[PDB]
């Protein structure tokens, strides 16, 4: 017996097709993002964060070649 | 050996001596006596990897 | 080829109805002539766009109907009505034109949730592009619930006054000539499912030996509504079932296929095999696709059933072995729209076909032959019409062949199986009474 | 068409009037919007189509009326249909939805208490950056050396992402403080003082962070560079089309009339063009590269022009040669130079085996020519054996 709260979300692919027994599950490679940035960032940023919260810090990114 | 991974690629491939430049001015001194000298360069004679950061 | 004068429009109706995911009009004309010689023809003006979609045009007269000549010709392009009983040159006359199209619309939110309300988008004339001059000229948009315009004008004029469930405004007076000065935009709530096919091919098999006659039809489906977004999941539909009724909504679940009267061995494939979802009752063929039909999805399907010959086939009067045949020119759900027909009827091997005639104009015509089982010979007359735009519920019409069969080749059936067999066994003769023995 | 956001108390938009009447000498149709005159929410879409196709956004504070005009999700949303947008930051100024939309294109401009310091004494009184900082062409090209004013500034640290196009640099002797004892914010020239940004739909974006650099009492400096620089930011100022992208055999026949095979003959061509605002020009260029590719590229071909047009300039391969290697190669052409705009041509096809008919000859090759006479041989032997056997007498 599985929960919803197993289960992880999927952030890199999205379903099309499912039928009617549920068997066979079709699912698409939905296209990389327009401003580059990872898909599980963007499956992060559209839901569950932060509560109204924020932190400004400088960032820790290295340099730019 | 912990700098970034991004400059020892472009040192690596170019031999070119990294520079090392000392900055001490201020604003309450004047200028034409504030500390932009260029005071050492470096070497390198090490080996790199693949999938650079190009 | 723009007409001259003689006529002027007294009165103008013009009801467009929008609730059956096909535009239909209902235009109302009274009519005064002019000082002139006295002229007798009439010219109803289209668009470019609305002229290429376009399957049914007709003319009544108000005060008792019979009909009248409405011919469709072949940049404003016009379609011209011929009146018996030419007109005395001061004298006012009533007539009807109703017209059926092709568009619906665009779904003005292309992407909505499959238990959500879809709307969409007509682009049209307000003032009425007619070849004459009007002088009064009401507009009445019937149909469904809640019309809305889009991009509404300044002018408090020319301005949609709410009826229930209705839509009435119109320029009222003093209309020149041809009038593209505003082209209107709506959008209104539509329940229907929006079927429409794009490519029917339907064929049919006279059978003189069997006395049957044997329908097969190949639709290519679409559902031109609005598509679905956050793709298709089978949880939210399963639970759109399981919670009430299955009121009205946009995809397609069964189809019923009005079929002719006796039909008796029914069957539905895909192409992948045949598709056991389907219930034959008696004159009406439900059918449940494998998925069900969203906005803008494709599926293209096999029905076939079996008539009799003997309620579809006639003997002539004068001769004997001369046959004439009225088809059935269109069986199909009840609100489709078909983009192509192409209706092949096959005549038996030797069928010769003296007279054709159909009351839809079609857009082709011809004759050729295919081979079927056991068509030694040349084959089966396939006689082709093909018709471009054409509704289900609008075009009610029967193609008469009239052909002759006479018993000299009906005969010769049994007679060329029976040549065939025969010279297969005077070759085995030959291959027997052959003597090689070194 | 363009939008305006402003507000008053902090930067006025009359200290402006020169750009934006430029933008009225073009066919822009500007469409003001004024903070703390208005509180009506941008219908920025009615149902699912956009009506702005710019955005220009001048210095303010983002504590309610930002977030109520423009969100950052329906920011992003108009970024993804070619929406360009022009936006500022300054010390005195940093808003927040513009710097958590900036965060999510990896541009990370100072907060509110840093402020850039560049000492020497450039003009000692603001600073100023001088034309050998512009890092990329196609946005501007300084002819002569001339100096930038910046007023008070805040620099960027970038995240090394294709899409972002840099445009100019810290000064490389600069630094970031606060009134606060925090860390500094960025080093010497690690520090952008402007960033493009080039979305994969090819919508632009152009960060700049200075209020004192666009202001009206501002020609004498930084005139054309502004002025250019919001020719960049629309596209208007280097954008690129890509017109015909066909191979076929060298001889002249095409894939369709006899499909491609191993170890074949084949030709190339791509045309590019650019766009300096009027006319459709030919895109002189070096550095395209055709790619013949499987999971692995088989051939990186760099492309002479050898060809023109009124419009268009062309580009060959020359003849090159199939590999032996079987299978469905895909042939592509990735133009993508930071700064001007990116294309993409690629077209899938199968290339085959030899047929066997398609091989050599065994008369052709020189080694069977011994067993072809000696089948020959035992043919003409064998049938003089049967008439040689059949015609005696035993
Ligand atoms: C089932 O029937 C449908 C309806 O006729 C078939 O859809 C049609 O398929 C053809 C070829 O796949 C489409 O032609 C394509 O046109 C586009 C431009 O419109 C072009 O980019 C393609 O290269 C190709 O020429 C046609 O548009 C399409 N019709 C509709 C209304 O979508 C479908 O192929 C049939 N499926 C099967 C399995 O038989
Ligand atoms: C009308 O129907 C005829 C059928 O006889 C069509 O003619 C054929 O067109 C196909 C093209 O798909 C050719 O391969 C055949 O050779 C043609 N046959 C003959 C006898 O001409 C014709 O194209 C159709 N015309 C229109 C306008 O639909
Ligand atoms: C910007 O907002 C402030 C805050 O409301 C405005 O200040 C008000 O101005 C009106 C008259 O213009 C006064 O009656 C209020 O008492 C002021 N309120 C405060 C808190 O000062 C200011 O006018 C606005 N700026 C502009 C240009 O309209
Ligand atoms: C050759 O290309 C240049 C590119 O600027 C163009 O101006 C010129 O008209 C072209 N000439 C011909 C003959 O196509």
């Amino acid at each position: 017996m599985i929960t919803p709260l197993d289960v992880p979300p999927l952030d890199y692919f999205d379903e099309v097709f499912t039928s009617e027994n549920w068997m066979v599950r079709i699912y698409q490679l939905k296209k990389d993002d327009a401003q580059g940035r990872t898909l599980r960032d963007v499956g992060e940023l559209t839901r569950s964060s932060t509560k109204t919260r924020r932190s400004i810090k400088r960032p820790e990114l290295g340099l730019r070649v | 050996a912990k700098l970034d991974a991004a400059l020892l690629q472009e040192a690596s491939r170019s031999p070119e001596p990294i520079k090392a430049t000392l900055i001490l001015a201020s604003s309450t001194a004047k200028p034409k006596e504030n500390l932009f000298r260029e005071i050492l360069q470096l070497n390198l004679n090490f080996d790199v990897d693949h999938s650079d950061s190009d | 080829y723009e007409p001259p004068a003689t006529w002027e429009n007294v009165d103008y109706k013009r009801t467009i109805d929008v609730s059956n995911a096909y535009i239909s009009e209902t235009i109302e004309i009274t009519i005064k002539n002019i000082a002139s010689e006295p002229a007798t023809e009439y010219f109803t003006a289209f668009e470019s766009g609305i002229f290429s979609k376009v399957s049914f045009f007709s003319a009544y007269f108000t005060n008792e109907a019979t009909f009248l000549n409405s011919q469709l010709l072949a940049e404003i392009r016009y379609g011209i009505i011929q009146f018996p009983n030419a007109i005395s040159p001061q004298e006012e006359v009533s007539l009807v034109i109703k017209s059926f199209y092709n568009t619906v619309g665009i779904p003005y939110p292309e992407h909505v949730g499959m238990s959500e309300e879809q709307h969409l988008l007509w682009e049209t004339n307000r003032l009425p592009l007619s070849a004459y001059d009007t002088k009064k000229a009401s507009f009445t948009l019937i149909g469904s619930s809640s019309f809305e315009e889009y991009h509404p004008p300044n002018d408090e004029s020319l301005l949609g006054k709410a009826n229930g469930n209705s839509f009435e405004f119109g320029p009222w007076e003093d209309i020149p000539r041809f009038s593209s000065n505003e082209t209107l935009a709506i959008v209104y709530s539509h329940n229907a499912p929006l079927n429409q096919v794009v490519n029917l091919r339907r064929d049919i098999w006279l059978s003189h030996w069997a006395s049957t006659i044997q329908f097969e039809e190949y639709y290519e489906l679409t559902n031109k509504a609005a598509k679905l977004s956050k793709g298709f999941s089978r949880l939210e539909l399963m639970k759109q079932i399981q919670t009430q009724n299955m009121r009205q909504t946009h995809f397609v679940t069964v189809l019923d296929m009005l079929l002719p009267e006796g039909a008796t061995d029914h069957y539905f494939t895909d192409l992948v095999g045949l598709v056991s979802t389907s219930h034959a009752e008696r004159d009406h063929f439900f059918i449940r696709p494998r998925f069900p039909i969203f906005g803008g999805w494709n599926y293209n399907f096999t029905v076939g059933w079996t008539n009799k010959l003997s309620d579809f086939l006639h003997v002539s009067s004068g001769s004997d072995e001369k046959f004439v045949a009225s088809i059935p020119i269109l069986n199909g759900p009840p609100d489709t729209v078909y983009d192509n027909v192409e209706l092949s009827v096959f005549l038996p091997e030797g069928a010769e076909i003296f007279d054709i005639d159909s009351p839809v104009p079609f857009t082709n015509v011809s004759i050729e032959t295919q081979k079927s089982y056991f068509d030694l010979n040349k084959g089966h007359v396939k006689l082709t019409f093909s018709y471009r735009n054409l509704i289900s519920q609008v075009a009610n019409g029967q193609v008469l062949i009239k052909y002759d069969y006479p018993k000299s080749s009906f005969f010769k059936k049994p007679l060329s199986i029976a040549c065939y067999i025969f010279t297969a066994l005077m070759g085995v003769f030959v291959l027997k009474t052959l003597n090689m023995n070194v | 068409r363009t939008l305006v956001l402003y507000d008053q108390s902090t930067e006025p938009l009359e200290e402006y009037s020169v750009y934006l009447k430029d933008l009225e000498q073009r066919n822009y149709k500007l469409e003001y919007l004024d903070i703390n005159s208005t509180s009506t929410t941008v219908d920025l879409y009615d149902k699912e189509q956009r009506l702005f196709d710019n955005i220009i956004v001048f210095p303010t504070k983002g504590g309610k009326n930002l977030a109520r005009q423009i969100p950052v999700k329906q920011l992003i949303k108009f970024f993804e249909n070619e929406g360009n947008i022009l936006c500022m930051s300054s010390p005195g100024a940093v808003p927040n939805t513009i710097r958590l939309f900036l965060n999510e294109l990896g541009i990370y401009p100072s907060p509110k208490g840093h402020v850039i310091r560049d000492y020497f004494s450039p003009s000692s009184e603001e600073l100023v950056v001088s034309s050998n900082h512009l890092l990329n062409k196609y946005v501007y090209n300084a002819r002569k050396s001339e100096d930038f004013v910046f007023g008070e500034s805040s620099a960027a640290l970038l995240e090394n992402r294709e899409q972002i196009v840099p445009i100019l640099n810290a000064p490389r002797t600069s630094f970031t403080e606060s009134k606060g004892k925090c860390n500094s914010w960025t080093s010497g020239s690690q520090g952008f003082l402007v960033v493009g940004f080039q979305n994969l739909n090819n919508a632009r974006l152009v960060w700049i962070g200075s209020s004192d650099f666009l202001k009206n009492k501002n020609q004498d400096s930084n005139q054309e560079f502004a002025k250019e620089l919001l020719k960049w930011t629309f596209n208007e100022k280097s954008v690129i089309k890509s017109v015909h992208a066909v191979h076929s055999h060298a001889d002249g026949t095409s894939y369709d009339e006899e499909p491609y095979k191993i170890k074949d003959k084949v030709i190339y061509s791509v045309g590019f063009s650019e766009w300096n605002g009027e006319e459709w020009l030919p895109h002189i260029a070096d550095d395209i590269q055709f790619e013949l590719r499987q999971v692995d590229p088989y051939y990186r071909l760099t492309l002479s022009p050898s060809g023109n047009d009124s419009e268009t300039q062309y580009y060959t391969t020359g003849e090159f040669i199939l590999p032996d290697r079987h299978g469905v190669f895909t042939f592509l052409t990735d133009y993508r130079k930071i700064g001007l705009s990116f294309t993409t041509d690629k077209d899938v096809k199968a290339i085959r085996h030899l047929a066997n008919d398609e091989y050599p000859r065994s008369w052709e090759i020189s080694n069977s020519w011994v067993y072809i006479s000696a089948i020959c041989g035992v043919i003409v032997a064998w049938i003089f054996f049967v008439v040689s056997f059949v015609t005696t007498s035993s």
